[PDB]
RNA sequence: AUUAUAAACCAGACCGUCUCCUCAUGGUCAAUCAAGACUAUGUAGGGAAUUUUUGGA
């Protein structure tokens, strides 16, 4: 629950505690809520908006951890622009050999696969001249673990003590790698961000790159702070009584991390955005049918327990409980009046009723951004084609969480050679609607992907299912 | 527009020769000057590569097959070009 | 040598040869100082010092001089008429631009060199995280049209954050304006701490 | 789009083209035209070793060339489809 | 006067015998019948039958649409 | 020869340059008027032949070129 | 272009080249030997320094050179004098060096 | 685009010298910009009659001396 | 130009010496008395590990030649000299456009570099500029007498970096001493990593 | 202006390019022909509109006979600029 | 009285530092009852199958 902030899949996140707040309240139910979590600032709010008692909220401080992690904190300069610099690649090595040394064992976070790809080969040309280039055992025993070779290019860096992780391997070379991990045998692991997930407890942990291209804004990003906590998260099992986390930061987050690692998370909504499709479906389940259901609804969410706190993070000037529920209803309009200019709600005068129309009802039903079905119902029409119907698609807002790495542009462009249907004229190409596109085809036409993409065309997949279905029942309409 | 049509166009009613891709070699008055460089000319010498030259009245020469046309030394500086 | 006065008695041209060579430098040495100091009134005027030791012109010489197409009898008509520079910027039609720049000629011209040339409508709210610390979400659009002739491989940007006097840098960063960011409203934040006064 | 694109990028290189009546001539590429019109400082000739027949600059007319070969051994192509794309920023 | 753009519609219309000529060999030459409306100088001809004429003749053909660069007579 | 890196065709008008045509028969002549087709008007011909060894001269024209059949141009020696 | 005053010496057969010729005039200089013309140059070091231009006769006025360094008149360096003298006999074409 | 002033031309024998040694000749009873000659008499060179009226491919005709000046 | 089709007093001796090992060689000798051509020699020694003579195609990616002359003119004068003598492999002889850090990666794509040796150490001290110094094969020091004035110090400190700095390579390029006739011939040897030889 | 042109990039595939077209996407041997007795083979890379072609690892084949004879001379060639006029035909070779 | 010479920061590799011609574009001018030369945008095109540069060797 200290994910709840973390974007707005954070805020859908929210939204379902709330409404399973307000049903205990209107089943009077004896349910009960057990919100697990990181260290929160604010916790006791949380708390009390979760219906409990000051009793049972148990909000700690991160030094309360067991494992006494040493978390080492280090900037660069002309970092900000880039994922990682060579000095950084440097210390990393230097802090890398410093646990193979040792009995510890140490491993390294990153971006993506081509980052890991990158170090891996610099990783190498750093021990072969240095004394360390061992794997703690001989070079005929780890050929028999790597028979299988898939991909091929894990082999030769994986052959001299320093092995790879990135999303989506051959699950079996993954679960081999892990067990050279665990039994003792590979010395550094180099791991995709994505990968934070497959938790290989290591001893020391370097973060190489606290920062993340991404094609969303054409920019590196940085890695924001849940991300960074999983290797704070994975301490030290072999040498009890210690942990150690080297950081690879700019000067400008080294104060957001020195900040926000070793003192509780501050939780704030991001309801904010998302009432527009939330609001929506609520008034499709018909609990609303007002300008005063809307209010109570959010009474009961996280968003209007939050905002008597910080209220100029939420833009609340008047911070009066006249002020706040004027501002609320003020919110409340703007997302109605939003849904009637698209084909979603109708209103009118006697207290006033609120109902759906097809638009608004479907989206209830498949989970659609607002946003998203708004998009759908202008560029749909009587005679779109195929390929216009899979444009359409391809620009649903769902696609946000879809990566666009360094130089997946030009990969893109290269494929689309290969491809039956071609893209509109007047639209981007750096955007993920290109993306989605393409890796629409990319499977339909049974295409040899490049394994970083097919993540991504699964994650596209993960959404399509329900938008097409949407798609197809907005034509219907 | 193309400087060297201008001056075709400059020089209508001069003596103008010429040279064919056969190289059948011609020299008389200029009639007309047109955008595509079709010519016509007027008491026209004929003197081939063959040898067997003769005297005509007139001719029409088609410009897409022309290699190139002799023009005299007046229209060299002035006035076509500023 | 930022305006431009090359010489007679050549001993000072030689002289001024060094300044030349080594000014740009210096200047962009001072310049990072005070950004690191956090002093807003010198780096300020420092970078627009660096600007002119780069560009080799005035704050008063009007911009368009740093184009290298534009010409010379415009630029001699946007200097003396003492308007605002970014009236002009902000101006639409180039019958309009050609009319105000004393030479309806080149008009259209000074347009297109007009949409060549850098100016965001820069939105940025902060929002307080906790006590101490503030996020300043903001939004930057890049109006101008790219030239890579022009604009080169990209458009550097040093965002300052700094106080209501304008004495103190809060927070700076450099930003790269690259042409697929151009016309894209495009965020950035960064978080900023406070003084407990 | 077109592969006259591809030597449009192709500023000064050494090149010894064959023209379509038969000739081999060493010289640098310098700026190509959309109807392939190079332009080639420094020359070695054969008129119909090969003889040497003393020219030094010649300027193409782009209808006479067979093969062009040997400025550079690269593959790198598109353009276009960027730039249609990037400038749909705003309707 | 007889512009050509108007000659074809004429062609078509009256279904004329005709005696094709080509460029690279002057002995062959080819006879029929044109048929097609076109904005090029290419134009379908049924019955094609290449003769060679006496430079200074037993030999027929089939159907044959010729390309509008290489034609060099048309009679009707 | 003495000609020097010459960028493009306006930069290199009026000089005396050898053309090369589509039978062989090479020229000299001074440059007057670029064009879209390279129909370059030349201040005074001398043409010159090959029997099909060894080259022969004319000279009885001051010329307006045609493009189509050139293959190229070649400079001999500036004015001036 | 020459400016100063120096352009009289130039016309005259005997002149000279300084930091304070100008990039031109200082050039002219330069190419005013080696086209051959000049009889005599003066100047300061810079030439020894610098260009490569070897007279087979060379002199060198002074022992005092006044650094910003010291603040005070010191006497000639070695290093500099050697270089200077270094300029000595025309290598390519002449016996020995003056 | 500019139209061959043919109307000089028109209706007078002319003595073609068409591509590739062939003599020809016939009335101009039409014309065009393409030079596509509509013409009504075609012979051969002595001489002998092969067809009426005529239309030759402009791309093919060079030289047309009117007989008739 | 072989005029004289035979070596001068000075690299008759050293000739073979220059072809023979690669070891830190260095030459105190008369002012203007082929040092050029020592060096030309030495470039091209180097480029005999590099460059094959069955396959003539130029190994340009591998080897990355450094000059150190003292002064910009002379510089300028020794790159048209590196180009004239090495036109012939095609060697792309430039002299360092610097312009910014970041920027400088035309001199990655270089073959030969002739430098000042102020310029040198700002491009061998900044940080992504370590790729090209192990690329650098050959750092050839021309008029290191310099060492005796207050510039040489920087000739010194380039010296303390090729030997002491990279030892994450560990590849240390072949040292080449020029100058002019000067005792403590053995005490710069010694500095250089100079033997008898 | 931009649909016009774009939409004849489809009739590459389609139309009588649609063979080599399939033949760059996945380089083959081709026969490639010329005007004055020439026979030329390579594998296909880059492709455009008016066959002004692109290739790799080229054998031209072709005859110099100075007296009623065949001398059929060969030498290796590599990434050329053929301009498309002088080809005539072009096939994809199994 | 009065002072040698001399080197230097910073943005760049995921990236088209740079076009000869025609058409349109708006702003101009030079002008007669609806048409021509210039800057400027590349947003157009260049097998317009024949009058040129995509095939008569």
């Amino acid at each position: 629950a200290h994910e709840i902030s973390q974007g707005v899949y954070g805020a859908v996140y929210e939204t379902l505690i709330s409404r399973m707040i307000f049903i205990a309240t209107q089943l009077e139910k004896k349910i009960r809520f057990v919100c697990l979590s990181n260290c929160l600032a604010n916790a006791r709010d949380f708390g009390e908006w979760a219906g409990m008692t000051k009793s049972n909220i148990y909000n700690f401080s991160p030094s309360e951890r067991i494992e006494p992690l040493e978390i080492n904190i280090q900037s660069f300069k002309d970092v900000e622009h880039i994922s990682f610099n060579f000095s950084m690649l440097q210390m990393a090595f230097e802090a890398s050999a410093a646990a193979a040394g040792n009995r510890n064992s140490s491993s390294v976070f990153l971006p993506s696969r081509k980052d890991c790809m990158e170090v891996a080969s610099a990783f190498m040309k750093f021990s072969k001249a240095i004394e360390w280039d061992m794997l703690n055992v001989e070079e005929e025993q780890i050929v028999p673990y790597i028979e299988k070779l898939t991909d091929g290019h894990l082999r030769a860096p994986l052959k001299h003590g320093v092995g790879i992780l990135y999303k989506g391997m051959a699950s079996n070379d993954e679960r081999i790698v892990k067990r050279l991990y665990e039994y003792g045998a590979v010395s550094v692991l180099l791991i995709s961000k994505d990968c934070s997930a497959f938790a290989c407890k290591t001893d020391e942990v370097i973060i190489l790159g606290t920062n993340l291209y991404d094609g969303a804004e054409h920019k590196y990003m940085p890695y924001t702070i849940n991300e960074l906590l999983e290797m704070v998260g994975l301490a030290s099992g072999n040498d009890s009584m210690a942990g150690k986390v080297l950081i690879l930061t700019s000067h400008n987050m080294k104060a957001y991390y020195k900040k926000f690692l070793i003192e509780p998370l501050p939780t704030e909504s991001y309801l904010q955005y998302i009432i527009h499709d939330t609001l929506n479906n609520e008034i499709a389940n018909s609990i609303i049918q007002s300008k005063q259901d809307c209010v109570d609804w959010f009474t009961y969410s996280y968003f209007y327990r939050r905002i008597h706190v910080n209220p100029s993070y939420y833009g609340v000037r008047d911070t009066s409980p006249h002020g706040i529920s004027v501002f609320l209803s003020n919110l409340v309009e703007t997302c109605l009046n939003d849904l009637v200019e698209s084909s979603f709600i109708e209103i009118d005068d006697t207290t006033e009723i609120i109902s759906t129309l097809s638009n608004g009802l479907i989206a209830s039903h498949y989970g659609v951004s607002f946003f998203t079905i708004q998009s759908f119902v202008s560029s749909l029409s009587n005679t779109s084609t195929l390929k216009n119907m899979l444009y359409v698609l391809s620009t649903a807002v769902e696609f946000e969480s879809v990566p666009l790495r360094k130089g997946d542009r030009a990969l893109l462009v290269k494929l689309s050679k290969r491809l039956p249907l071609r893209f509109p004229e007047h639209t981007s190409s750096g955007s993920v609607s290109f993306k989605v596109f393409l890796l629409l085809q990319a499977y339909f036409s049974r295409l040899e992907l490049p394994v970083d993409f097919q993540n991504d065309l699964k994650d596209i997949l993960e959404k399509v299912v329900p938008l097409i279905n949407v798609v197809v029942d907005i034509l219907s309409a | 527009n193309g400087i060297p049509v201008k001056l075709l166009n400059e020089a209508q009613g001069h003596i103008v020769s010429l040279e064919l891709t056969t190289g059948a070699t011609y020299r008389g008055k200029l009639v007309e000057s047109e955008d595509s460089m079709n010519v016509q000319l007027r008491d026209v010498i004929a003197t081939e590569p063959q040898g067997a030259v003769t005297h005509m009245d007139q001719i029409f020469v088609r410009g897409s097959q022309i290699k190139f046309i002799v023009v005299p030394d007046l229209l060299k500086n002035a006035p076509l070009f500023k | 040598y930022f305006s431009q006065l090359k010489f007679e008695g050549f001993a000072l041209n030689s002289d001024i040869v060094f300044i030349h060579q080594n000014a740009g430098r210096l200047l962009r040495a001072m310049f990072e100082i005070c950004l690191k100091r956090g002093w807003g009134h010198p780096t300020r005027m420092l970078l627009n010092l660096c600007k002119s030791a780069t560009t080799k012109m005035w704050p008063t010489n009007c911009p368009l001089r740093q184009f290298k197409t534009c010409p010379v009898e415009v630029i001699k008509r946007l200097e003396a008429s003492t308007v605002p520079w970014g009236d002009y910027l902000q101006l639409e039609t180039p019958a309009e631009v050609g009319r105000a720049i004393r030479s309806e000629k080149y008009g259209k011209q000074v347009y297109d060199l007009l949409k060549r040339f850098p100016k965001m409508s820069v939105t940025c709210n902060a929002q307080p995280i906790t006590r101490s610390v503030m996020r300043f979400n903001i939004e930057i659009i890049a109006d101008w049209i790219w030239d890579m002739n022009v604009h080169g491989s990209l458009e550097p940007f040093l965002l300052m954050l700094e106080d209501t006097d304008g004495d103190s840098i809060l927070y700076y960063d450099v930003l790269f304006i690259t042409p697929d960011i151009v016309g894209h409203e495009f965020t950035l934040s960064f978080t900023y701490e406070l003084k407990q006064h | 789009m077109k592969l006259v694109n591809f030597l449009k990028k192709l500023r000064n290189e050494q090149v010894t083209i064959e023209l379509k009546n038969g000739t081999t001539v060493w010289g640098t590429l310098q700026s190509v035209s959309p109807q392939m019109n190079a332009i080639l400082t420094d020359v070695k000739l054969t008129l119909p070793s090969d003889n040497i027949a003393s020219l030094q600059y010649i300027n193409i007319r782009g209808n006479t060339i067979r093969q062009i070969i040997l400025p550079d051994s690269l593959n790198l192509d598109s353009l276009l489809v960027d730039q249609k794309q990037l400038n749909s920023l705003r309707r | 006067m007889v512009p050509p753009i108007n000659c074809i519609f004429n062609f078509l219309q009256q279904q004329t015998p005709v005696t094709i000529w080509l460029f690279e060999q002057i002995g062959i030459r080819i006879k029929g019948k044109i048929v097609g409306f076109d904005e090029f100088m290419n134009v379908v001809i049924d019955e094609a039958v290449e003769i060679p004429v006496n430079s200074a003749k037993g030999t027929p053909l089939g159907k044959i649409l010729l390309k509008g660069d290489n034609i060099t007579l048309i009679t009707s | 020869i003495q000609v020097a890196h010459s960028s493009r065709l306006a930069n290199l008008i009026d000089y005396k340059l050898r053309v090369l045509t589509q039978d062989g028969r090479v020229y000299i002549g001074q440059l007057m008027a670029f064009d879209k087709h390279m129909n370059l008007v030349l201040n005074e011909c001398i043409e010159e032949r090959v029997p099909k060894i060894k080259v022969e001269k004319r000279v009885l024209g001051l010329t307006i070129l045609r493009g189509e059949q050139i293959l190229s141009t070649v400079v001999e020696d500036k004015p001036l | 272009v020459l400016d100063p005053s120096l352009r009289k010496l130039i016309e005259s057969g005997i002149g000279t080249h300084h930091a304070g010729l100008t990039r031109s005039d200082r050039s002219l200089s330069e190419d005013l030997f080696a086209d051959g013309l000049l009889q005599v140059l003066v100047c300061t070091a810079t030439l020894a320094w610098g260009v490569n231009l070897p007279a087979h006769t060379v002199i060198i006025k002074g022992t005092d050179v006044y650094s910003p360094e010291k603040g005070s008149w010191e006497q000639l360096s070695p290093q500099d004098v050697l270089q200077m003298l270094g300029r000595a006999g025309r290598p390519r074409y002449d016996t020995f060096g003056e | 685009v500019s139209t061959p002033e043919l109307k000089k031309y028109m209706d007078k024998k002319i003595l073609l010298n068409i591509n590739g040694s062939r003599k020809v000749a016939g009335i101009l009873r039409g014309y065009d910009i393409f030079l596509n000659v509509v013409l009504d008499d075609a012979m051969e060179i002595n001489n002998h009659q092969l067809g009426l009226q005529t239309v030759i491919r402009g791309n093919s005709i060079i030289s047309l001396e009117a007989l008739d000046a | 130009s072989s005029e004289t089709t035979s070596l001068n007093p000075i690299q008759s001796k050293v000739f073979h010496a220059a072809f023979e090992g690669d070891s830190n060689m260095l030459i105190c000798a008369p002012t203007g008395s082929g040092k050029t051509n020592i060096a030309l020699l030495t470039v091209l020694k180097a480029l005999s590990h590099h460059y094959n003579p069955k396959t003539k195609k130029l190994n340009l990616s591998a080897f990355k030649i450094v000059y150190i002359a003292p002064l910009k003119a002379l510089v300028q004068e020794q790159v048209r000299e590196f180009q004239r003598r090495l036109a012939f492999l095609g060697i792309k002889v430039a002299e360092l456009t610097g312009d910014s850090r970041l920027s400088r990666k035309q001199i990655d794509e270089t073959q030969v570099l002739v430098s000042t040796p102020e310029k040198w150490d700002i491009t061998t001290r900044n940080s992504n500029n370590l790729a090209i110094v192990e690329l650098v094969r050959l750092l050839i020091i021309d008029e290191i007498h310099l060492l005796h004035d207050d510039r040489g110090p920087v000739l010194e400190s380039i010296v303390a970096r090729t030997f002491w700095a990279s030892k994450y390579g560990q590849e240390y390029p072949r040292i080449i001493g020029l100058s002019a006739t000067l005792p403590n011939y053995e005490d710069v040897g010694r500095f250089l990593r100079v033997p008898k030889e | 202006r931009a649909e016009l042109e774009e939409l004849e990039e489809f009739e590459f595939k389609h139309g009588p390019m649609s063979l080599i077209n399939d033949a760059m996407v996945t380089r083959t041997p081709v026969i490639i022909s010329l005007r004055n007795n020439h026979k030329i083979i390579a594998r296909v890379k880059a492709f455009d509109r008016h066959c002004n072609m692109v290739l790799e690892n080229v054998k031209e084949l072709w005859t110099e006979k100075k007296g009623k004879n065949v001398i059929n001379r060969e030498r290796f060639i590599s990434k050329l600029f053929l301009r498309g006029d002088s080809v005539i035909v072009v096939l994809k070779t199994p």
